[PDB]
């Protein structure tokens, strides 16, 4: 289907479009008007992506400067997948009605463990492990070596690729993961380094947050990125959380003693090769007093151990003399892990600012600010420079190496947090430091900074100017797409009260009543009895949950459950959670009632997709707070009161409403996909939390089931299935909620689009 | 053999009627069964609502049931494990079942990529850097008892690709085609409007004298007058009631007699017996006809001497019986009737055969 969008003509895959993704195509293409950042807020299931790429690949066709090359950041593996398997279909439809193949390049980008075939590393459970064999196997210097003797180690898989893989491009189209394989299969290649070389040249590439947000890895990608690239997000309502854990950093008492196990072996190694060839220090110290931009740039395979997160005018600066020798900065790391331990000898909780840490730690080991900058430099440099192979057990030296240089230059928005004891279990010698960053936009900074576009998409998005406060900038477009719906698939009830009209709530105080376990057991019974086989409860906590479901086994309410319908409860090891999950698929598509319990904050809420025989029924257990014990958030809410005017009570209730609407948000995948949602709290009668609801969920939201009862929600909820089970028909969705290719054209109905959206 | 009369005693008219035709030389034990010739799902409330029956006298009734016990064997292959492993030797049944009641076992308190990979769902695994117990153990046995029902209800990238796309299509923006019907139209719609009723003699008037006549009607009652005498008469009463009198000729026959009587219910349950027996056989017999197969032809031949000597054996004796008596009723002729009507199909079949073969 042709369309015209404000003088842009746009291939739709499909026969029908829906008003709102005509006002998101619009919405979009007025945001790439002005080349600047822009948030838009998108139902999920009404195929957002298909119109999203249909309108970058008409841009791209009508003006390729204008859109050098595409960037898609998503969640999840399975989420490329099918955004490279909606990308393919798109491009076959453009193919036919333009009749040729188009000079498109599509590629999918992971990491190693995605795109090794050395069938060493194959039965490799880890990705560390899996990256310190390759590296082992793809040595830069060990390459020369094995080429000067066959019987050293090496990996040919990299080898025909640098030989014969690099002259020659890929074909235009667009390749999945599994193709990647084949393909390297069939030439001998790795699709690895082979997808790295051809980014270049691709028109659109698609990966994670984490490839291209953590500094660590910025620069495996933005080096083949201009000033003209476009980003899209997608499903980011948590890349907040991701910056956050991408710039934390964790130390322990055992990674304390691998550290200095692995520190010992380094200088019985450093030692050893000096008494077999004294000359590697010498040339060693002539590349450090020459330059850095010698051994960096020369070198791209070495990439294994890149530290990108220091500033560009720091790279500049050399090490100093005083650890430019291997011992002298041997000594240096050694005495900065003996001051770290016995920092961490504290009884006691302590919080810290980075200057005063290092104010110490100057005052004790006379340790300047400027010779830890370089920290990460010369770490990088020392390892490569003694043929290290195995650089999994030198990880933590690696990691203090890496939170020294953090410490080194980064200050304002950090935390250093020291806990000798456990929280869940104090009794318990666990004396671990976390130097915490409560900045996330400087992660995103340099995204907005270098590209031309940020494109930030997300079901849930209920507050539209705390992100702007959060990332810290300023979004051209602040849209929102209302949706419109000509049958209700959607039926959100609260129930407050219980069969005994006891006042439900999920707050920790009432968290351990008996009764509100008795009511929530009642209602899962009476859902159970009545809703159909797919239901999911989201709760608030592990601990909490299994507690609840042992109070049910005692009551007995959980056995009555499990003779209406199969239940499934997720633990904490993910081969477990995984065999349920299947179960629960396999039961709701065999006609026996499946019933899964989950948290909010767990895997199942992340990555994971409810189709309309799956997402019947989705309960929500009161607002999911976050355990406040943690003072990491603490600090993190302390740090936002302080420097953005946002109220810590204000934050964490727009974090329970975010995680509940990840949780409800999934369970529908379009038109006829009808689900029903369950929220058992009180609580979320609040103006201020029911406030922070989806606008497409709030709305929908009826205040006559407004704070209900267990029976009164199964009444609603039967006389909501069999009217949404009733027949239905794609011709009435014509003109109302469906567009076909003369509705669109119709000047009332672009008037009626342009009225859906509301910019904020 | 054993099992064949304990069946024909579950169905002793059979079993009789068996005997009648078996004894008799009739037709073969062979022959007579020639012709003549349950699975439970597993629930998962097999547990929770068997309980131990507290009967108030001190009784513990188990109500042990095979189909319980396959349940739990099915269910729990560990039960069946030490059932085998126990009795008769080791321990009692009973005492089994005691002890896995006051045993805490009673006493308890991915092939798909995409969707359930959770440790391949994210690309950076990278180091821990940057009444628990009983609910645990409530929670993996649980999960371990649903599996195995589960399980016991069944008692590569082209699969990802296939779940993929199952999962992103949109019956909405696909085709609904749905047209799995066949139009019809006849030729000639008349045949229904004359349908099975046969051809009538539907004669057609004369020339325009017939209009001549319906002018002559249409004038003669054009004026009319009501009439009163004239509507009936004694005469025309008389006839009209000696016709509806009783024995009139609108009273057809009249009284019949009483053929219960006529007829002893020994006879009666005999011709009865008799009229299922040759039911069957002829029914036999049908179901062989039509003869498209060379073996048919025997089958019929031998259905034909299994009639001809039932109807000796059985119906010439009953035919006797019935004359002693000098019963006046020919309940007899019906079964000839049937016999001679299944006889004269056979030798017409056998004369058609001689024709297509010469
Ligand atoms: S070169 Fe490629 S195939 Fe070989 S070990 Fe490295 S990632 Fe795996």
């Amino acid at each position: 289907m042709k369309l015209n969008v404000d003088g842009l003509l746009v291939y739709f895959p499909y026969d029908y479009i829906y008003p709102e993704q005509f006002s998101y195509m619009r919405e979009l293409k007025r945001t790439l008007d002005a080349k600047g950042h822009g948030v838009l807020e998108m139902p999920s299931g009404t195929g957002k992506t298909v119109s999203l790429l249909a309108l970058i690949m008409a841009y791209q066709r009508a003006y390729p400067l204008e859109v050098t090359k595409l960037i898609y950041c998503s969640r999840t593996v399975p989420e490329i997948e099918k955004v490279i398997e909606e990308l393919r279909k798109l491009l076959n439809f453009y193919e036919k009605q333009e009749g040729e193949k188009l000079p498109f390049l599509g590629l999918a980008l992971s990491s190693r463990k995605n795109l090794c075939i050395h069938p060493e590393v194959t039965p490799l459970r880890f990705g560390k492990d899996v990256d310190g064999k390759c590296h082992s196997l793809t040595a830069s210097y060990v390459r020369a070596q094995y080429q000067h003797d066959t019987s050293l180690p090496h990996c040919r898989f990299y080898e025909e690729f640098d030989a014969h893989g690099r002259e020659v491009p890929l074909p235009a189209g667009i390749y999945n993961l599994d193709d990647l394989k084949a393909l390297g299969r069939r030439q001998g290649w790795c699709p690895y380094f082979l997808a790295r070389y051809s980014i270049l040249h691709a028109n659109v590439v698609v990966y994670s947050y984490h490839y291209l947000l953590d500094p660590k890895i910025a620069d495996l990608v933005s080096k083949e990125l201009a000033r003209k690239a476009v980003v899209v997000f997608d499903e980011a309502h948590n890349i907040d959380n991701v910056c956050i854990d991408s710039m934390s950093v964790n130390l322990t008492r055992r990674t304390l003693d691998r550290c200095q196990g692995n520190l010992e072996t380094l200088q019985k190694t450093v030692l050893r090769i000096k008494e077999t060839d004294e000359q590697r220090l010498r040339d060693e110290y002539r590349r450090l007093v020459e330059g850095l931009r010698e051994a960096s740039a020369a070198r791209e395979t070495d990439a294994h151990l890149a530290n990108p997160v220091l500033p560009d005018e720091v790279l500049q600066e050399a090490v100093p003399g005083s650890i430019r020798t291997a011992e002298h900065f041997l000594g240096f790391l050694r005495r900065l892990l003996e001051y770290v331990k016995w920092r961490l000898r504290v009884q006691h909780v302590v919080q810290e600012s980075p200057p005063a840490f290092l104010s110490g730690l100057a005052q004790r080991v006379c340790i300047q600010r400027k010779p830890l900058r370089f920290c990460a430099e010369r770490l990088r440099s020392l390892l490569h420079t003694l043929e290290i192979t195995d650089l999994a057990d030198f990880s933590p030296l690696t990691l203090l190496a890496n939170f020294a240089t953090l410490v080194s230059t980064y200050a304002k928005g950090f935390t250093i947090i020291i806990e000798p004891f456990d929280d869940r279990t104090p009794t318990i010698a666990n004396p671990i430091l976390h130097f915490s960053c409560m900045d996330a936009s400087l992660a995103i900074k340099p995204v907005f900074e270098r590209f031309q576009s940020v494109i930030i998409t997300s079901g849930t998005l209920s507050p539209l100017d705390i992100y702007p406060k959060i990332l810290d900038f300023h979004p051209v477009t602040m849209a929102t797409f209302t949706m419109t719906l000509a049958r209700v698939c959607l039926c959100p009830m609260i129930i407050g009260r219980g069969n005994d009209q006891v006042a439900i709530s999920s707050k920790f105080e009432t968290r351990e009543d008996i009764a509100v376990i008795r009511n929530y057991g009642n209602l899962l019974l009476e859902m159970s009895a009545v809703v159909p086989d797919g239901i999911v409860a989201f709760f608030t906590s592990y601990q909490y949950m299994e507690s609840t479901v042992a109070s049910w086994y005692e009551q007995g309410i959980l056995e009555n459950i499990q003779r209406n319908k199969l239940l499934f409860i997720e633990t904490q090891d993910g081969a477990e959670t995984s065999v349920a999950l299947e179960k629960y698929q396999e039961a709701c598509e065999n006609g026996r009632g499946a019933i899964l319990l989950s948290v909010a904050r767990g895997k199942v809420s992340e990555g994971i997709d409810f189709v309309h025989h799956y997402g019947r029924a989705v309960i929500m257990f009161g607002v999911p707070y976050v355990y406040t014990q943690s003072r990491i958030l603490k600090a993190r809410l302390e740090y936002l009161r302080d420097q953005f005017q946002i109220r810590e009570n204000d934050f964490l209730t727009f974090d329970a409403m975010r995680h509940a609407a990840q949780c409800v948000g999934r369970a529908i995948r379009g038109k006829t996909d009808y689900g029903l949602m369950v929220f058992a709290d009180k609580r979320f009668a609040r103006g201020d939390k029911r406030g922070k609801l989806p606008r497409w969920i709030q709305e929908h939201l009826t205040d006559a089931n407004l704070n209900l009862t267990v029976d009164e929600g199964v009444q609603v909820a039967k006389y909501f299935l069999r009217q949404m089970a009733q027949p239905f028909h794609r011709e009435d969705q014509l003109g109302l909620s469906l567009l076909s290719l003369e509705q669109l054209e119709s000047e009332e109905t672009l008037k009626r689009i342009e009225q859906i959206a509301q910019q904020l | 053999l054993e099992e064949k009369n304990r069946m024909l005693q579950e169905d002793p008219v059979l079993f009789q009627l068996y005997k009648d035709l078996v004894v008799s030389q009739v037709i073969s034990a062979e022959e007579f069964w020639a012709n003549r010739l349950q699975d439970v799902g597993i629930s998962a409330a097999f547990l929770a609502d068997v309980r131990p029956q507290t009967d108030g006298c001190n009784g513990l009734r188990y109500n042990l049931t095979s189909d319980i016990i396959e349940s739990i064997f099915r269910t729990y292959p560990a039960v069946k494990m030490k059932y085998a492993e126990n009795v008769p030797h080791n321990m009692t049944e009973k005492e089994f079942w005691t002890r896995f009641f006051q045993s805490h076992y009673f006493h308890r308190d991915g092939v798909k990529n995409p969707l359930l990979d959770l440790t391949a769902l994210e690309d950076k695994p990278l180091d821990e850097g940057y009444k628990e117990n009983s609910n645990a153990a409530i929670i993996k046995r649980f999960n371990h008892h649903s599996a195995m029902v589960l399980a016991a209800g069944l008692r590569q990238p082209a699969v990802k690709r296939a779940k993929l796309q199952e999962s992103i299509e949109y019956e909405d923006l696909g085709k609904n085609n749905s047209v799995k019907t066949i139009a019809l139209n006849l030729k000639k719609s008349d045949r229904y409007y004359h349908g099975p009723t046969p051809i009538q003699s539907l004669q057609y008037a004369t020339s325009q004298d017939i209009i001549n006549s319906f002018q002559s009607i249409r004038q003669e009652m054009e004026a009319y007058t009501p009439k009163l005498t004239q509507v009936l008469s004694s005469s025309a009463a008389s006839s009209t009631i000696t016709a509806l009198s009783p024995g009139g000729a609108l009273m057809q026959g009249g009284t019949q007699q009483a053929i219960n009587q006529m007829v002893p219910n020994d006879i009666q349950s005999e011709l009865k017996h008799l009229y299922v027996a040759v039911g069957e056989l002829l029914r036999h017999f049908w179901s062989c006809f039509p003869v498209n197969t060379p073996f048919l032809e025997e089958k019929v031949v031998k259905m034909k001497s299994n009639l001809e000597r039932f109807q000796v054996t059985k119906l010439c004796p009953f035919q006797e019986k019935i004359r002693r008596q000098y019963l006046s009723t020919n309940l007899v002729s019906h079964i000839e009737e049937m016999l001679q009507t299944a006889y004269n199909k056979l030798h017409t079949w056998q004369s058609r055969r001689l024709m297509k073969k010469t």
